[PDB]
């Protein structure tokens, strides 16, 4: 027997393309004229995610991308 | 000592490469500074982002961590090791680096001594 093609489905299921963000580090901190640094993004309460692993400021929740911890 | 001050950083950077104690890039450097596992930092004077410089300087100052200035980012990256060696030996492929953090020192007395003396002279 020979293989039939039968090539007809949903036209194209596209693969997710990751967003390109330029200098995402900067938006985590705010700076005053005196030289102070204030951390805009909350720091996760987990063990590993304690100092530099910031959370996500979603419109109705806080989400840590490294351990999937979620808060209201 | 015999080695020059500006040329003595290569030994420390190479030994941190060998012992895996380098945080490269602004994000990794900032994360290491927040973790305060950093020992010293290296900054590139030649850059087009004043906010980059302000953030790195403020993070270094508010974490009482010494800072070093370098002429250009391409030489900084060549020191760091993000390059490939040609048959002759020159690094045709260089990717510049704007900020570096040394997490673990290399077990070299001569390389650390000159940098510590320079930092004490600055203070
Ligand atoms: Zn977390």
């Amino acid at each position: 027997k020979k293989r039939k093609k039968k090539s007809c489905t949903t036209p194209k299921k596209n693969k997710h393309k990751r967003k390109k963000v330029k200098l995402a580090v900067l938006k985590y901190y705010k700076v005053d004229e005196n030289g102070k640094i204030s951390r805009l993004r909350r720091e996760c309460p987990s063990d590993e995610c304690g100092a530099g692993v910031f959370m996500a400021s979603h419109f109705d929740r806080h989400y840590c991308g490294k351990c999937c911890l979620t808060y209201c | 000592g015999v080695m020059d001050v500006n040329t003595a950083l290569q030994e420390v950077l190479k030994t941190a490469l060998i012992h895996d104690g380098l945080a490269r890039g602004i994000r990794e450097a900032a994360k290491a500074l927040d973790k305060r596992q950093a020992h010293l930092c290296v900054l590139a004077s030649n850059c087009d982002e004043p906010m980059y410089v302000k953030l790195v300087e403020a993070l270094c100052a508010e974490h009482q961590i010494n800072l070093i200035k370098v002429d250009d980012n391409k030489k900084l990256g060549e020191w760091v090791g993000l390059c490939k060696i040609d048959r002759e030996g020159k690094p045709r492929k260089v990717v510049g680096c704007s900020c570096v953090v040394v997490k673990d020192y290399g077990k070299e007395s001569q390389a650390k001594d000159v940098i510590e003396e320079y930092f004490k002279c600055k203070k």
